[PDB]
């Protein structure tokens, strides 16, 4: 039995792929996989309008 | 009505109105994509 | 505005122009000359159309820039986008994910559309009250604008309710058949005006109409979605990834079957349509060998292909064949030839694109044109038009002259000229 | 970019305001006619009515095809999407070769989206749900600016109880998807404790309602992976499949399809714009007779991007063939679709102009001599080395102690270091010793 | 696997803002292939233009072949 | 200067090698040094462009204090 490795790196760099809100756009508006499985053709076609 | 504020009361209702124009605005974009092929699809397709 | 779709190289066709007797009119529809081809074209679209026949072939044959990719776009747009139109290159069929015949036989199964019709009764309302008692039974109330009731629930129904966290407000609707309850959306009180708002819920007005509701969804899918989504247990998402692997042919039969079953019990319309591979020369000899079977099944679309070589050598193999397909499979297909345009089709062509594009030039522009699409290409001029326009409108000027095109046919070279000029320096360029 | 590339010193085509080619400006010198050819291209991209249009820059190495591609980038500027390619990507272990290019043609597009956010930021003082189940959660935020109370719709409570919020800590939650990060503890409560396992922050400054309204850019391939595999879902299923390793996919036309029609809508609704944008392929000799013949069906689609390819082959083999050759690499079917610009080889006057441009863009100081000598190798041997030749140079002089290249750190710097024809000749002079 | 473009663009243009920002400083260093004989067209192709990049190293090859 | 790339020729024996140690042993640990084998960017992982890729980006470092 080994301990593990720890492996160590800038607090920053965990940070990169970060984008403030207020920098981003809602992706939500093209969603269209997560849709499936929840939406029906019921609510988009009939219901809604 | 001693105490009313006309800034105060214009203050809220100008937030009144923004919070309604958002739920207008949230509500319109949370249901405007139609699925590809939805439940209904699915559901007739999928076989035991 | 902008929009997705701009000007392409096949975007002034709108279809074959052809008449009630597929006689094809000298320029109609957006198509010039090409009357044989064009006529043929038509006749495998009425041939389309009916649906009868499974499995036919047809090879576009003709040299470069003769119109066969226009003549398959033609067939397209007057194809209804009701019936599938399957459109793939050569090279598509050679993937990483699964073999040539899968690859084949997904197209295949792409091209036949299946038309579905489910009818289903569903309760539709705005949830009132949930009392649970202790939860081994309660009521559920639901209401409309102009209606009201109460339900007892069971135990699937009430663990159903917990599991969707369906409570006051929430406008569902309920399958009577099945028990599954979707949440359309909720009821906007005074109490409700949120500050911020989940990603999912949106506020809807409450339904009106009676409580008990009739569901009818008609759509349209082809074999291979519904291959994908049996699968496997989400195979559904295939059909986004595209990482669908090799679908078992035991799946495969026992959707025909299905679907046979579908046709027959009402619930289900077959559409057979079109699978056009466009430069079939790419294809293997191993993807040829596969085409002549699958072209013999019962659940076949029309296969139309285009390609433009000559006598030329089979790939995978050391044989020269007519097309660069083998003899065998030419056996099993039509063969629609294009033939060369003359000086008269070659201008209006020019003017069929210079009025797509929005460009306006001279009657001299149009035979310089004409003229340089005759010596060096029709593809070369088509290029020369925009490039002109542009030039044109840099000097401030509203018609295209002699002069833009003369500047843009220096500035732009052809093969040839180019050609030319790197034998001129050999040495310059690398490896000749 | 603080660091000198080979381009870097490349600002534009350098045109004038007719279009014609001045004989030195924006870091290009010469190749006056193919300057020309890539403004009509730049004012190609710029009307964006056209789909497809593809462009062959055709010429020796060396005589500024990459350049002139980089030059029509800065042109276009980075509002409009310019994805640089190598022929040699489509090489992939993952997918093929078509799907490849296909993405890269769905990276040129792009999207620019308008939108404004909303977002309430500040220390948590109050966390209260209110029993009807839940019907709302009311939380209260701080900041320097003063406190706001706000109502939350009740799916943000099980954000807000998974994030471990409770009073004291610094969060920010989206208006309009609910989201909630939990940003820290709020540095007031550093002192709760002498030693806790604890990220303290500052509270927020501004109000704790912030409205920004911001224009992002993204491409059609960003919406198309987006929705390639699900995000997040609570089922087994979902959670498992976070674990598998991230591979590309075949993303489906069905899906494309798809994404386009949301795209019109959009463009319809008046949130998003359009930017066709240029996908560059460069060293295209290296795709094979599969990929030209899918760029031919994929060139003639009425959604793709203009293409800008270059070349330095002469009449060579076509890759995936066996004994066709073609005039640039490329086969005849596809030349017909392109319109070819041409580079050509550059006078010794042009390589000292280009000399003198490079040594100012690494911030080096040449005197006439030494740039005449570095001209004449430029001439003897290649424009390439000439360049490269300017850096170790100038480190020799500033060994030296001279602030300025000399001819002698030039003679010092060419004998230390050999060109492709000297150390070619060298081979050929000992053949049966270096190893074959 | 194969790390997205669209991964390694957002990480040069956050490293980018980091160094402007004096967040962090970039130390460029040397790649060494030794016997770069071995590497085909494709892979000499892609050198070509992979070095033209303004966050590439320098890079040093080593090889005897005549 | 970034991108610059030297080659080091000569025949077997003569160095070559060895000249690339002491160029790396020189550099401190500080600056890195990316030493592959041509063979090594032949993989069943990734591309031999994702493998330069990535031999690239490992010799650029950037360093953060906190
Ligand atoms: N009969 C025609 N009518 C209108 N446009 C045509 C016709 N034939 C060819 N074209 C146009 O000329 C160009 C080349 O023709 P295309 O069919 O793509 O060549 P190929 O037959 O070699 O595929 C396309 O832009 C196409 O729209
Ligand atoms: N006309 C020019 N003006 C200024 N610099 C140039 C010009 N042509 C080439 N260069 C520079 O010389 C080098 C070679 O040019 P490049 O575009 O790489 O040639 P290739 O056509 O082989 O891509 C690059 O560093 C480039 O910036
Ligand atoms: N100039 C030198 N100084 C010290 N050792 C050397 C020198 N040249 C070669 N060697 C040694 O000789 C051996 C041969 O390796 P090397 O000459 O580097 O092979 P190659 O140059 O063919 O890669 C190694 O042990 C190397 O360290
Ligand atoms: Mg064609
Ligand atoms: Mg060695």
């Amino acid at each position: 039995i080994t301990p593990g490795i720890c492996f160590s790196t800038a607090s920053l760099v965990l940070r990169a792929t970060d984008v403030h809100p207020l920098q981003r756009i809602d992706m939500g508006r093209f969603d269209l996989i997560g849709l499936e499985g929840r939406v029906s053709r019921y609510e988009a076609d009939t219901f809604l309008p | 009505s001693p105490f009313y504020l006309d800034s105060l009361e214009e203050k809220r209702k100008r937030q009144r109105s923004e919070r309604l124009e958002r739920i207008f605005q949230l509500s319109e974009a949370h249901g405007a994509l139609a699925p590809v092929y939805g439940t209904e699809v699915l559901d007739f397709c999928t076989l035991p | 505005v902008t929009r997705i779709e701009r000007i392409g190289a096949h975007s002034h066709i709108r279809g074959l122009g052809l008449d009630d007797a597929l006689e094809p009119r000298q320029a109609s529809q957006g198509m010039v000359g090409q009357l044989a081809a064009r006529r043929a074209a038509g006749v495998v679209l009425e041939m389309i159309r009916e649906g009868k026949i499974a499995g036919r072939a047809v090879l576009i044959a003709g040299q470069p820039g003769t119109g066969k990719t226009a003549i398959a776009m033609g067939m397209a747009q007057a194809l209804g986008p009701d019936t599938p139109f399957t459109a793939i290159a050569g090279s598509e069929i050679f993937s990483l994910e699964m073999s040539k015949t899968e690859a084949l036989t997904q197209a295949f199964r792409r091209s036949i559309g299946v038309r579905i019709k489910e009818e289903t009764e569903i309760i539709e309302g705005e949830v009132v009250e949930i009392q649970i008692d202790r939860s081994k039974v309660g009521k559920l109330t639901l209401k409309t604008t102009e209606m009201e009731t109460i339900y007892d629930l069971g135990t699937k129904m009430i663990e159903s309710l917990t599991k969707d966290k369906v409570q006051a407000g929430d406008v569902i609707t309920i399958d009577k058949a099945t028990g599954k309850i979707s949440k359309l959306g909720r009821s906007f009180t005074r109490a409700r005006d949120y500050d911020a708002m989940g990603s999912q819920t949106k506020f809807v007005q409450c339904p009106d109409g009676e409580l008990q509701k009739r569901k009818e969804v008609v759509h349209t899918v082809s074999l291979h979605e519904i291959d994908v989504i049996n699968s496997r247990t989400q195979g559904f998402l295939a059909l986004f990834s595209g990482d669908t692997g090799e679908i078992k042919s035991e799946v495969r039969e026992q959707i025909n079957a299905k679907v046979a079953e579908w046709r027959e019990e009402g619930k289900a319309e077959i559409i057979p349509g079109v699978l056009f591979i466009d430069e079939v020369h790419m294809l293997d000899i191993e993807s040829f060998s596969f085409l002549n079977r699958a072209l013999e099944s019962d659940m076949a679309p029309v296969l139309i292909m285009a390609t433009n070589r000559g006598i030329t050598r089979i790939r995978g193999t050391s044989y020269q064949s007519p097309h660069g397909i083998p003899i065998d499979l030419l056996d099993r297909l039509l063969i629609v030839s294009t033939t060369p345009y003359s000086e008269k089709d070659t201008k209006q062509i020019l003017r069929i694109r210079c009025e797509e594009e929005d460009v306006e030039m001279s009657e001299d522009a149009y035979t310089v044109l004409t003229r340089i699409g005759l010596e060096t290409s029709l593809r070369y001029a088509i290029q020369l038009i925009t490039a002109a326009s542009l030039v044109c409108r840099k000097r401030k000027g509203t018609e295209v002259q002699v002069d833009d095109i003369k500047r843009v046919y220096s500035l732009f070279l052809d093969e040839s000229r180019s050609t030319q000029y790197m034998k001129e320096y050999q040495d310059a360029f690398l490896f000749n | 970019t603080q660091r000198i590339a080979s381009h870097s010193h490349v600002k534009g085509l350098g045109l004038d305001e007719s279009g014609l080619a001045k004989q030195a400006a924006s870091g290009l010198v010469g190749q006056e006619n193919a300057r020309e050819a890539c403004g009509v291209i730049v004012e190609l991209i710029k009307s964006k009515k056209m789909a497809g249009r593809a462009v062959l820059l055709a010429g020796p190495p060396g005589t500024g095809k990459t350049a002139l591609a980089l030059a029509i980038a800065q042109e276009l500027g980075s509002k409009v999407p310019f994805c640089p390619m190598v022929g040699s990507e489509v090489y992939s272990t993952e997918i093929k070769k078509t799907e490849v290019l296909m993405e890269n043609f769905r990276r040129a597009i792009g999207l620019r989206i308008k939108e404004t956010k909303e977002v309430y930021e500040g220390e948590v003082t109050e966390l209260t749900p209110c029993e009807t189940t839940i019907s709302h959660v009311i939380i209260g935020l701080k900041t320097a600016k003063g406190t706001k109370q706000l109502k939350l719709d009740p799916s943000i409570f099980e954000s807000l109880q998974k994030e471990r919020v409770e009073a004291g800590d610094v969060i920010y939650i989206e208006a309009n998807s609910g989201a909630v990060k939990r940003q820290g503890r709020c540095d007031t409560y550093a002192t709760e404790f002498d030693l806790e396992a604890e990220e303290y922050v500052p509270l927020p400054k501004g109000d704790v309602h912030k409205k920004k309204e911001i224009i992002q850019d993204v491409t059609l391939h960003d919406l198309d992976v987006a929705n390639a595999r699900p995000q997040g879902g609570q089922d087994i299923l979902s959670m498992m499949g976070q674990l598998m390793k991230p591979k590309k996919t075949e993303i489906t036309d069905k899906l494309r399809g798809e994404i386009n029609k949301v795209v019109n809508k959009y463009i319809d609704q008046g949130i998003a714009e359009l930017v066709p944008g240029v996908l560059f392929v460069d060293e295209v000799h290296m795709l094979d007779i599969e990929c030209f013949t899918y760029l031919h069906r994929a060139l003639e689609s009425s959604i793709a991007p203009i293409v800008i390819f270059a070349s330095n082959r002469g009449n060579c083999v076509i890759r995936g063939t066996e004994d066709i050759t073609s005039p640039h690499g490329i086969p005849l079917d596809l030349l017909d679709r392109v319109m070819i610009i041409r580079t050509m080889l550059y006078t010794p006057q042009e390589m000292k102009q280009i000399i003198k441009i490079r040594a100012q863009t690494e911030g080096i100081n040449i005197s006439e001599e030494a740039l005449n000598h570095l001209g004449e190798i430029g001439t003897k041997t290649t424009l390439r080395y000439s360049v490269q030749l300017l850096t170790p140079a100038n480190l020799l002089a500033k060994i030296n102690g001279k602030d300025s290249i000399e001819k002698e750190h030039v003679e010092e710097i060419s004998e230390l270091f050999y060109d492709a024809k000297s150390s070619a000749k060298i081979l050929a002079d000992q053949q049966d010793k270096y190893m074959k």
